[PDB]
């Protein structure tokens, strides 16, 4: 639920989080500290159809 | 019209002058800040930095002006070594931070950790 909005065919590997962790679970996988880069929030470029 | 300190031209249309922040305390003062917690020299992060000549011209570093004996000074928000945040949040502001001795680099082996670092007395 925390991850910033992306659009079909997103290719930028490193991007800012733009927001804090929302769920417990999120807090746990991001670490009890700050980290700027969000890595691999990239999704497939699906056919226009 | 040329700067007698950095050489830059005055009709150069990229040329810019330095704008301090208020807080802006000089180097020794800021260093004695609690926002900061194997060298006999402190080691801090530093954000929103600017480099300039005595006359206040923004200046590159790679151009070897430090090596031609030219005093370059800097300013921004010093942060706590562990502090990952590049916003000016948990930082104290410095100004005319002592003439730059050396400038260095590191990160040429492992990951993309090419960190640029300034050295002061
Ligand atoms: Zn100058």
């Amino acid at each position: 639920s925390d991850l910033p909005e992306i659009q079909n065919g997103a290719s930028n590997s490193e991007i800012p989080y733009n927001g804090e962790p929302l769920s417990w679970f999120q807090r746990q996988l991001r670490g009890s500290h700050y980290q700027p880069i969000l890595r691999d929030h990239i999704c497939k470029d699906m056919s226009p159809l | 019209p040329k700067c007698p300190e950095c050489g830059q031209h005055l009709d150069d249309p990229n040329l810019k002058y330095q704008q301090h922040p208020e807080d802006a305390v000089d180097e020794p003062q800021m260093l004695t800040s609690e926002k900061l917690s194997y060298e006999d020299s402190p080691m801090h992060r530093f954000t929103s930095f600017s480099v300039y000549c005595s006359r206040g011209h923004l200046c590159p570093v790679d151009t070897g002006l430090i090596e031609k004996n030219v005093e370059l000074y800097f300013s921004g928000c010093a942060k706590a070594i562990h502090d990952e945040n590049p916003s000016m949040e948990g930082g104290i502001n410095g100004k005319n931070l002592g003439p730059i001795n050396q400038w260095w680099l590191s990160g040429f082996d492992g990951g993309e950790k090419v960190l640029i670092g300034f050295s002061t007395a």
